[PDB]
């Protein structure tokens, strides 16, 4: 019955929310990455290479 | 119309009395869930209904407070169960849909 | 290159909640490292009692 | 039958015509028997001092007082014997005097604006008893709330600017404002370049040409010269008046971004998403059923009087926001709805109600212009801030070009993160603090 | 180059319904049904019902529910207003040509299938006291209210606007009875601006063939005279004084309006000593500061109310109004110029050519006349009809305000207004 939400205005409604909704995501994972200090992750980035090898 | 339907309407009628409503002089509009569209339909009701199924309501929380219920020949029969709310509620939710759909242009 | 400076940061970066979010993000990462390694080397010059002295005993092993 | 576009080209084109003075001639020809004739002149108070403001609108009272060919009530009793009206009105950027007559009566109604324009006996006497009915006035304008606040906005809004200044001065000015200054005034502004005759209704627009260089030949000409300056750009800056005063029974708040001024292509975009926003009054039907949320979450919700979204032109700016009227526990929640009608018109804009906005407007400016006399002040107006006379079927162009990716980068721009200028006058101890307001002018959600 | 004309189209249907149309090549459209039910159709046990009803254009309808009405007149920017006199209830509706489709038809549900349901009409009630309230901030209108109510027995007494008594008490079946019995073929008349004779005529034969009503124009206004005083402590005096003088449509009617124009309707110039006004400047003469006064004339279908309406400060109230009354007076004993009449009959025609100008005038034109005439009369005609009002009639209407029995509101601190009685 979730038939209410489908139709021209929601999927203008979505569009409009998703570079937000990407860029947040982006927030998450930087922000998980650097919290952890997620290996690897991490390894890839060219500096911020703490760890050497 | 005939051995068949009348089957289902005995299914139907013994699930009524199963139910257990009657017995406690409630009508099935009685029983219904209060959502939205419920509390809508109680609204729009005219005096007389309204005030009945205050009363009904009270006679029923009354006996389920002392555990007892009605004589046999007071309980509501099935179909003699007059469906007070249904086209107000009805007429509620085709309204509900209709906003339903301009929301979705 | 300095009105123009702080204007590009909130243009390209500070409007959005977003971006400010993901800039902090991305700014707390590079930052720590770079306060850590300057910090400690700071502690490393005004002393160098302990470890500068490793070179001796280990390497032996 | 014709379609609407189709109508929008039977619309007679404005025909415009020039004098050897700088005076304009322009016109519109309808086939109605009555008319509108007027002269809009770039006179205002945003060209006024400090020690000065208040003149115009002294003029204005002067004006049908008496002339040289006409002194004290004579022209009034040639107005209304042919059963003409005549008006005026003054703004912080135009001056206008308009003539209401009976198409035959175009040679006279011409010439009598010339005469006023022109000619105009401010005599002593005269000036001497307008100063009592201004201040009258001044005291009047002051049990109006609304007028109160947007004078307030103004002023918070443009505070060192000539911009900031009311139309009608203040009270020292009026009462010492002298004839010199008003004659310097008139000579400084009331010359060719800066005047426009218009008119609309039966009218050829070769009577309205010789009527024009009949009687308003004898400006500019030898004229000009030095002592003729232009327009200096007013600073917005975005900041709050409150006015406190709990003996009044209902808030009245205004509140404003800076808009860009007349001349900028974005003025449709922002009035398409305005009328999405649109007005609330509480003698409309429908309340629940309204499409803008804000009105109808205040009609519900019963959270004000009234609401009216705006936008408001001057040269290179603009206010560009609402007011409203509400019970002093509604301030709060009334803020809340419109900020947060601005943000998601900002960010989430939909189709469907950038059509309803689009549409609203394309009804607006046809249902405005019914009449000679709305024709006849669009055409005077028109020319002083466009240059044109732009046709329906080009604003209906601008229009039909809006979609809501446009509308979201259009509000984006003027309202997304920006200061607005508050004015609050009533009970507003419920008014929000100033970063508050200042912080529901972006969203973290965002 | 403007684009040669055209005719107004009209029609009388043998039902007595009448439609009018004017192709103006216009990018918006304008169509309004005009019917007779206005409030002096109410009576003692259904005041207000008009009231109430005037404020029902948008609840539910057979076709269509209230939000759709809503929604759907403001998806295409467009209007639904209705506007009453005690003659009569006109529902306009307005937006561009390409959607007149869609409006003629919430037009059509509003005036022909009503639904009144009755939790929508209960919620609808309060609206009556917030409307009266914001009505009656304007002086002007419990006066004349009053003088109404003052001059009538009968039916032109009744109010415009719901008796306090009444707000919350009008039912759902009274305004069934208003429209079934108020809004029918009879009593109507669908004119329209933007659209096209056919389509107008197509619509008035599909849809707007009822009737089993009431049948003509009234139960008949009986006037009668007499005054409503109403103490209020305003600083300003609002009084008004009148006479039955001619219903609408007669020749006599036109001699009133000439009247109304010599004596003084409202102003021309901003701010100005209105030189031309015989009233003004009778009372300006004895009266030192702060006052308006106008010439008041009402015109129906069966009667009419000519004199005139004063302001003023409490203490010149009767000075105000005895100059006024005078200055009348001085038209009735015959000194009355020619160019007086002249400049009047000017001031009267270019206001009424004025008055269609626009669309909402000339709409309100077309269907006004449309119910009191039957008719559609031509603005040439009507200029000759004026011109037809010689001296002597305007004289003769002065002469009959004078000398009838007078009718008369007033509100304000009253310590000083006279009684007629005193007149």
């Amino acid at each position: 019955m979730l038939t209410r939400f489908l139709g021209p205005r929601y999927r203008q409604l979505a569009r409009n929310w998703v570079p937000t909704a990407q860029l947040w995501g982006a927030v998450g994972a930087v922000g998980l990455v650097w919290a952890t200090d997620w290996r690897l992750i991490l390894d890839w980035v060219p500096y911020i290479n703490g760890k050497f090898k | 119309v005939s051995a068949s339907s009348r089957w289902l309407e005995g299914i139907r009628k013994w699930y009524y009395n199963a139910a257990g409503f009657n017995k406690l002089g409630l009508m099935r509009d009685d029983t219904i869930h209060e959502n939205d569209d419920v509390k809508e339909a109680i609204r729009r009701l005219p005096e007389n209904l309204y005030d009945d199924r205050v009363f009904r309501i009270k006679r029923a929380l009354d006996l389920s407070m002392r555990q007892q219920i009605l004589p046999k020949e007071q309980w509501t029969k099935y179909e003699e169960d007059k469906s007070y709310l249904e086209p107000y509620l009805k007429e509620v939710i085709r309204e509900r849909k209709e906003r339903e759909e301009w929301a979705k242009k | 290159v300095a009105p123009t400076l702080t204007a590009r940061l909130y243009s390209l970066l500070f409007r959005r909640t977003s971006t400010f979010a993901l800039t902090i993000v991305v700014g707390a990462l590079f930052f720590e490292r770079a306060f850590d390694q300057g910090a400690d080397a700071i502690y490393e010059h005004i002393n160098e009692g302990k470890l500068w002295k490793h070179i001796k005993h280990k390497y032996e092993n | 039958t014709a379609t609407y576009a189709q109508a929008l080209q039977s619309v007679p084109e404005t025909q415009v015509s020039q004098l050897d003075n700088g005076l304009r001639v322009a016109s519109e020809q309808s086939s109605q028997p009555t008319c509108t004739v007027g002269v809009w002149i770039d006179a205002g108070s945003r060209y006024e001092s400090e020690k000065n403001n208040g003149a115009g609108y002294f003029v204005e009272h002067l004006a049908f007082k008496g002339t040289k060919n006409r002194p004290g009530n004579a022209l009034e009793k040639e107005v209304e014997s042919m059963g003409a009206h005549l008006n005026a009105y003054s703004t912080r950027e135009h001056t206008a005097y308009y003539i209401k007559a009976l198409s035959k009566d175009l040679p006279k109604a011409v010439e009598l604006l010339a005469d006023i324009v022109q000619n105009c006996s401010l005599e002593d006497s005269q000036i001497e008893k307008e100063r009592d009915v201004i201040l009258q006035e001044l005291q009047e304008n002051d049990t109006s709330m609304r007028d109160v606040v947007f004078n307030y906005l103004h002023a918070t809004a443009f505070q060192g600017t000539p911009l900031a200044q009311s139309v009608e001065g203040p009270s020292e000015n009026v009462r010492k404002l002298s004839r010199a200054d008003l004659t310097e005034y008139l000579s400084r502004h009331y010359k060719a370049p800066r005047m426009v005759l218009a008119a609309a209704g039966g009218l050829e627009h070769r009577q309205l040409l010789d009527l024009a260089q009949k009687h308003f030949s004898g400006l500019s000409g030898t004229y000009d010269e030095d002592a003729v300056p232009t327009l200096s750009p007013c600073r917005f800056t975005g900041s709050q008046i409150c006015h406190r005063e709990d003996g009044l029974p209902l808030a009245h708040v205004a509140i404003a971004v800076e808009g860009p001024g007349w001349a900028h292509p974005d003025n449709v975009a922002l009035q398409v998403a305005n009328a999405i926003i649109g007005h609330y009054d509480c003698t409309y039907g429908g309340g629940a059923h309204l499409s803008s949320p804000l009105a109808s979450i205040a009609a519900t919700n019963k959270l004000c009087q009234s609401f009216q979204t705006f936008n408001i032109c001057y040269a290179d700016t603009g206010l560009l926001g609402a007011h409203f009227v509400c019970d002093h526990m509604s301030i709060d929640d009334m803020m809340f709805v419109l900020q947060g009608q601005w943000m998601r018109l900002c960010t989430s804009a939909t189709e469907s109600e950038v059509l309803r906005g689009k549409n609203l407007l394309r009804n607006a400016l046809v249902s405005h212009l019914d009449g000679t006399t709305p024709v006849c002040e669009d055409i005077g107006r028109s020319l002083l801030t466009y240059g044109r006379r732009i046709p329906l079927a080009e604003w209906e162009s601008r229009i039909a070009e809006v979609d809501a990716r446009v509308v979201r980068e259009v509000c984006s721009k003027y309202f997304y993160d920006q200061c607005p200028a508050v004015a609050g006058f009533g009970p507003i101890e419920q008014l929000p603090d100033y970063n508050r307001i200042r912080s529901g002018m972006f969203w973290l959600r965002f | 180059v403007p684009p040669h004309p055209q005719d107004l189209e009209f029609t009388r249907l043998p039902n007595g319904l009448v439609i009018a149309s004017l192709e103006n090549y216009a990018p918006a459209s304008r169509i309004g049904l005009f019917i007779k039910a206005g409030s002096r159709y109410e009576n003692s046990n259904n005041l207000g019902t008009s009231h109430l009803l005037r404020l029902a254009s948008s609840l539910t309808t057979k076709g269509a529910s209230s939000f759709k009405i809503t929604r759907g007149i403001e998806a295409v920017g467009g209007k639904l207003s209705v506007t009453s006199t005690r003659e009569n209830m006109a529902y306009t509706v307005e937006c561009l040509r390409d959607d007149v489709d869609i409006l003629m038809e919430f037009l059509l549900n509003v005036t022909t299938a009503p639904e009144f349901r009755r939790w929508e009409v209960a919620a609808l009630q309060p609206q009556l006291r917030i409307d009266k309230a914001v009505a009656l901030q304007n002086p002007q209108a419990h006066v004349i209210e009053n003088l109404h109510a003052a001059a009538y027995r009968n039916a032109l007494a009744n109010s415009l606007y719901c008796p306090d008594y009444r707000i919350g008490k009008v039912t759902p079946v009274e305004l069934h009875d208003y429209v079934q019995n108020h809004f029918t073929s009879a009593r109507m008349a669908l004119i329209g601006l933007g659209v096209s004779h056919p389509v107008l005529k197509q619509v008035a034969e599909q849809f707007l063939n009822i009737r089993g009503g009431l049948g003509l124009s009234g139960a008949k206004a009986k006037y009668h005279g007499g005054e409503i005083r109403e103490q209020n402590g305003d600083s300003l005096v609002h009084a008004a004084l009148v006479a039955e003088s001619a219903a609408i449509g007669s020749a006599e009617a036109n001699a009133f309006s000439v009247l109304q124009h010599v004596l003084g309707a409202g102003p021309h110039v901003k701010r100005g000593s209105n030189a031309t006004s015989s009233l003004y400047q009778a009372v300006a003469k004895g009266v030192h500061q702060p006052f308006d006064v106008s010439a008041f004339n009402a015109s129906y279908s069966d009667s009419g109310l000519f004199g005139f309406y004063t302001i003023s400060q409490a203490a010149s109230a009767g000075d105000v109004i005895k100059a006024a009354y005078n200055q009348v007076k001085t038209i009735a004993q015959g000194n009355l110029s020619n160019p007086d009449v002249q400049a009047a009959k000017n001031k009267l025609k270019a206001g009424y050519l004025m008055s269609v100008e626009s669309s909402e005038g000339f709409l309100d034109e077309v269907g006004s006349q449309a119910l009191a005439a039957g008719s559609y009369t031509p603005p040439s005609t009507v200029l000759q009809q004026i011109d037809a009002v010689a001296d002597a009639d305007v004289i003769n209407a002065a002469k009959k305000f004078v000398s009838g029995r007078k009718s008369m509101a007033a509100s304000g601190n009253l310590g000083h207004t006279p009684f007629i009685d005193e007149l």
